[PDB]
């Protein structure tokens, strides 16, 4: 009753409702205090940076856009001075700033504009203060979390080359979290062991052929290969949500270190029982309940994972919208084998399964949510799981209360 | 290329849905690549709506350079789902950049209903833009030459989805229309379908409520039905009174008033707001909104009028026309650092803005009120409250002098430690 | 004695006053000292009246310690019917002059006037200003009200609005509405807006509406005995609160309960999305019996915060909370010491706070989001625009108003947060 | 055309429309940092004070007030024991207080409590530390104003004495205002010269049969009287309201200590010149309006004089709680001829004569303000002119605009 790795996954293409790669640099942006975000794009890419980043907008945040007038369009041009004298406009104003991501959209590709050949003439021309690199956040090739993937992949090339055994984290978390994942590591003797990203750009790490990397993130399959190519190698293990996945997280870790069992459960049993109680507060109004998961952000399939084996829920269809087979296997391997799995979309078909499948709870986007809520349906909106604290074992408890929280309001309401 | 961090308005594609939006069985379909369903969140949340818009994406993206056939299933699978009385089509920005043209597509398809196709110059033109154009283009594609009802009656014209303080304007309006005898024949974008549209027709003459999303269909309008429309907004006690003489005049029937409730001249005649007197005003906003302010400001309220601009390019004469009998020379821009800077070089007392004023007035610690979109979810309230019309007056008074009171407030409090 | 310094209440004869002002063709003459007449300035520039209300001082002064004093207070009355020529009188002692010799009874008698001149009793050691509201009220009552024949038309009085009311104006709008959207027209609405002649005619309706227990209670069971005349028990403030209102209605009258739920915006706005945050949230609830157990409701049942604590000033309606917030697993506070309410909130200690001006101060110092929801209030709680807190559009208004507070407090937190 | 010492002043008596003495304890407690006060009265004082404080209840102030409840009526127990306990209970959880006062109110001088013998009884028992003072603020005994004079000529009685010819303005100031005037005093050398009140309790004047004192504010009575009684003598002098008034203030201080014209026309001549620019800016919209003046504050004539001779006002009716005939000689010698003056008042007879007289501006309490503004008259409410900074030089512009304001705004508004 639990195994999904044989389970036909529905590949389905026609009507998406996503947001795209560009979105990631809003809680990116944060984690790498001295970057910048330079996307190149139209004033609707603008537009969606604003919607994204709500209050942020504010803030004065280091990112922008470089957006594409009537001129930058009529051919041959400098495309190229335009963008370099923006930039010198920009690194100026900013001293502060160290590394300069040109982020490509929908309008700069079809445009063709050779963002990694501008990358590198602006590299030569602002070192050693700035180095610049080029990537794709574009609705063409990119969903959303995917942002997050390309930006590092484009960020691995380019990193120090080392022999030294180390540990690699790979995905942005919060810093709570990327701090209690640190100090368990270093607690079970794992070390040492650094972030990808890292908080500033100087103490970014080093990669070479004796180099471990374990994922936080199931949306990285690009910087997974980008590190493979340097000779890195990876450790399989489901994702850190709940008590069973960062136990089986850290377990994988400690495995390829040679850790003794001894050291693992003195380590790891009290932040266990912690998180199986704060649990438990949830497991009144969770249990037995059946979710729907629309495709927005990769998460899905572990946070299903989470939701039927630590929480009770039964699946139903669990949408994402790119599926790496061997990435997930570790998770596909533990959820509920009735579990329809579904890569991509058709909008108008999906609601017709939905419809008929009848959820209590359903993830999904902002523009769905509250339509779904009209017609009857608890929703819970997907957004919120990338800059909410949600993996390892303090925040388990918190987790689940983020999907608990709509299903006790619509009891509460009536 | 512009660096651009903030943003008044967004493409002119949203502009288009926020006709869509407004009205009822009709479908827009937007040749878009995956991901440009951004704006749904926009209609789902800040005017928290309990549909998904009446707007499909052909959705394209990377794999698919090699795309017409998308436009086409798009079109077509709108209309076998959603049956609706007529439909619009039309590009983004990046479909903007490619070759399919949406005319000949729909054209082809050949559907039972019309198909409307707009033009949208997405690196020239803005939002507002985008909703006047699509309004007039489905005006232009379904305005009959009619017979006019037997009783007196009236068209609204321009209300839209993300407008600031649509729904209770038209209220409001439709209230003090009909104290006055003349009845509402269609309002639209906001509540009309593409049926109502036909009978525009036989109504006696136009309110144009809002010039930047209603002034093209009013003019296609005014020749096409031989329909006048008002050129005077009702916002500020004043303005609403000139607006109903010009009504008078239109019409022939007398101007009559239920003045029960309005309590602005009141207030601000009242001794309580002598220290409101010569108070310096800044104000920001779209073209419509910030005129209608200015007047309110200085004939109505007794601010000086210290500043006066505009974000939409489209209403930047009315504003120079206007912000001249003040003295005043009109400040026109889109770049919220602009504003910042001539905010600053006035050194205002108030801020009259947007959801972008309001920030930068914190910044300057300043008190501050919000007169014009683009406005976050605060500003589309559950409560009733329009600008226009009495309550208008009434409400407009509450929200600017509030930040005034607290301002005092808090700096006579800090003082006393 | 005890050391105050903030004070909910006036002394009664504010209380006074506010039947008096809310009334027209009614002249109240108060004998009290030269300084009295301070309160002018409550109706003036708070409810910012166009004209002075309808109230005389005798205003004595320290040489007139002698029998002068008997002889002021007839010389005020003269002169005020001489003046005004009002429909009806009344009279009543200021503090300084409870403790005087002079009787407003036996000294308007003799006077002899030829219209009506009801004496009040206020006990200003031991009552304060709502109680002066509710027997004044409730003394012209039963100086007027006589039995009558039912109007052959369904119509009810309300009962209870008066000047210095925390959104009487908008609610006696409200209440008004809802009952024509149901059939019932109303017969007269006192003490808000009524003459004497209009308080004469009271017997003809076939029920009362109490729109507020603390300034009309009193005169509604008068009603009730004096004229067979049944009251609604339920006060309108919240949607579930206004159906059961409604519920009650139809019991009474016989008539079904008739909506126009067009503009009804609240149900949807807390059950939208982005009100999902509002559950769980503690909130703490203080003010006038009345507001606060209809807050509480609100609160608990249609946005889903936990009630964290509820009291109130008002001592009358110390029954009615205790018997409420029990429902809550919860014990009323009962007080009207600021310092009370300061160290409850504390102890509770929320994350939303509904009260009082003083309330919002407290929320201030403890920087923690606040809104207004009952009297004493300033200038802007007494607003030009459409304010109600009873009926559909009061339900639209007391969402905006407590969400508002907390939207504010999230952005001020996040932006902060980045820096 | 001007000189109004020989005019019949009204002595009315009637239906009162004014503040007590209480309402003093507002501006006054600011200035004396040391200072508490507490009133013993019922709850209608208390709600005054709040009334009368508005914003500044919130500020936790240093004045509060012993509600007398029903057992401290009822015959003479512990009214002074019940007042003990109090006191005590205040001045533990306000050790910074070093002067209290009890503010004796209405009900507590019908009740007949002996403040002062409580006062004294009290001052033993907390001596060192804190000095205890009496005396009354009722609408039996002051108007308004009137409670800064009887509070000051309560503390002149226990002054230290001293044989040193000393100047002391008396009047509680902004120190915005103090201190300029202090310094154009010093400028002249007048010296040395202190206030009464003075800013905290330990810097008092001391008084004897060698000091000089003038008035800075026309309510000062009683005041006069016990300084008088003392030894003091006061310099005879107009109120420092405009130009003229300052300057005059000014001469009569000098004119007193023999400082040459000099001397005195070389500090003076910038301020004034400063002082009557600024006035006009206003005597555009002042000049030949007609001026109407309910009785509050005992400033009215003095601001009436300001008003005609510097703004070109013409007066109609001049009320004042209280005119002290001695004291209120200079300015009535410059008042215009034709002004009617009225002391005390009935409302409605006074209000019968502002009707008859239809007066452009007019100076009244914020009871009648609105009333006379939705009948046609332009008002300026006379309590701002205790709060705002009026007296002097750089002030006086300022002062004009107070009543320039209205008429400007009744224009504006049509
Ligand atoms: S989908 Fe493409 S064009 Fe649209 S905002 Fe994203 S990158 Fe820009
Ligand atoms: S007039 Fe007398 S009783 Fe009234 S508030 Fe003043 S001191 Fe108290």
């Amino acid at each position: 009753t639990f195994g999904c790795t044989d389970s036909p996954v529905r590949r389905e293409r026609g009507q998406k409702a996503v947001f795209c790669g560009l979105t990631s640099i809003v809680w990116l942006h944060r984690k790498m205090q001295d970057a910048f975000f330079l996307v190149v794009g139209s004033r609707t890419c603008a537009h969606l940076l604003q919607a994204a980043a709500g209050v942020m907008i504010f803030a004065e945040p280091r990112f922008g856009t470089a957006v594409l007038e009537e001129q930058d369009l009529a051919g041959l041009a400098d495309a190229h001075k335009e963008l370099d004298r923006e930039v010198a406009k920009l690194l100026e104003r900013r001293p502060d700033i160290r590394q300069l991501f040109l982020v490509g959209s929908c309008p700069s590709e079809v445009l063709k504009l050779d963002l990694d050949r501008a990358a590198e003439r602006l590299s030569g021309l602002h070192a050693p203060h700035v180095r610049v690199y080029s990537y794709t956040g574009s609705g063409l090739d990119t969903t959303f979390t995917q942002g997050e993937d390309t930006c590092l992949a484009a960020m691995v090339p380019t990193l120090d080359t080392t022999e030294a055994a180390e540990l690699i984290v790979v995905g942005a978390l919060p810093d709570v979290v990327e701090d209690q994942c640190l100090s368990l590591l270093t607690q079970l003797g794992v070390g040492p062991v650094r972030m990808l990203p890292a908080r500033r750009s100087d103490i970014e790490p080093a990669v070479g052929p004796n180099t471990r990397f374990i994922l936080a993130q199931p949306f990285l399959g690009e910087t997974t290969g980008a590190l493979e190519r340097r000779g890195a190698k990876r450790i399989a293990a489901p994702f850190p949500f709940g008590e069973e996945g960062t136990t089986l997280w850290l377990k994988a870790v400690a495995d390829a270190y040679g850790v003794s069992a001894e050291k693992f459960e003195a380590v790891t049993a009290a932040p266990r029982a912690r998180a199986k109680k704060a649990i438990a507060a949830h497991l009144e109004t969770l249990t037995g309940k059946s979710l729907f998961m629309f495709p927005d952000s990769q998460l899905e399939i572990p946070l299903a994972r989470f939701l039927a084996r630590e929480c009770g829920m039964k699946t139903t269809e669990i949408a994402t919208p790119f599926l790496h087979k061997a990435i997930m296997a570790p998770d596909l391997a533990l959820l509920p084998s009735n579990t329809a799995l579904t890569e991509g979309q058709d909008l108008e078909a999906q609601l017709d399964r939905h419809e008929a499948i009848n959820p209590d709870l359903t993830v999904c986007g902002l523009g769905l949510a509250n339509p779904l809520e009209a017609k009857g349906h608890a929703t819970k909106w997907a957004i919120e799981l990338v800059f909410t604290p949600v993996h390892f074992y303090e925040q388990a408890g918190d987790l689940a209360g983020l999907f608990s929280r709509p299903l006790r309001r619509r009891a509460l309401l009536n | 290329m512009k660096l651009t961090l903030w943003t008044y308005e967004g493409p002119p594609h949203v502009g288009a849905m926020r006709v869509a939006t407004a009205m009822k069985d009709l479908q827009l379909v937007l040749h878009g690549p995956q991901g440009a369903t951004y704006a749904d969140l926009l209609f789902t949340m800040i005017e928290r709506r309990n549909a998904r818009p009446p707007v499909s994406f052909s959705t394209f993206e990377a794999s698919h350079m090699g795309t017409a056939i998308l436009l086409k299933d798009a079109l077509a699978a709108a209309h076998a789902r959603y049956k609706p009385q007529a439909m619009a089509v039309a590009l983004t920005c990046t479909a903007e950049l490619l070759q399919d043209d949406p005319n000949g597509i729909s054209r082809a398809l050949n559907l039972p209903v019309p198909v409307v196709p707009l033009e949208l110059p997405s690196y020239s033109r803005k939002e507002n833009y985008g909703a006047d154009e699509t309004f007039r283009a489905l005006v232009r594609a379904l305005a009959v030459p009619m017979e006019r009802t037997p009783e007196v009656t009236c068209n609204l014209l321009g209300a839209t989805a993300l407008g600031f303080r649509h729904r209770d304007d038209v209220a409001e309006v439709t209230k003090l229309l009909a104290t006055m005898g003349i009845k509402v024949n269609v309002c639209a974008p906001l509540g009309a379908s593409p049926d109502d549209l036909r009978k525009l027709g036989q109504a006696h003459f136009n309110v144009l409520m809002y010039p930047e999303t209603g002034e093209s269909a009013a003019r296609h309008l005014e020749r096409a039905c031989k329909q006048p429309f008002t050129k005077i907004v009702p916002i500020g006690v004043g303005a609403t009174r000139d607006f109903l003489a010009e009504v008078s005049k239109i019409t022939g029937l007398p101007v009559v008033t239920d003045e029960s409730t309005l309590r602005q001249p009141w207030w601000s005649a009242s001794v309580d707001s002598t220290y409101l007197t010569g108070k310096r005003v800044f104000i920001f906003g779209d073209g419509t909104h910030v005129i209608a302010a200015a007047r309110i400001a200085a004939k109505e309220v007794g601010f000086e009028v210290v500043g006066m601009g505009c974000y939409n390019r489209e209403m930047a004469r009315p504003l120079r026309t206007a912000a001249a009998e003040y003295g005043l020379e009109a400040l026109i821009t889109d770049d919220y650092l602009e504003v910042e800077k001539a905010i600053e070089a006035a050194a205002p007392e108030l801020i009259l803005g947007t959801q972008m004023e309001r920030n930068i007035a914190k910044k300057l610690g300043l008190p501050c009120a919000v007169i014009s979109a683009p406005v976050h979810v605060q500003d589309f309230p559950a409560r009733y409250a329009p600008q226009m019309g009495f309550e208008g007056a009434n409400v407009l008074f509450d929200t600017w002098v509030h930040p005034l009171v607290m301002g005092l407030e808090e700096h006579l409090l800090t003082m006393f430690r």
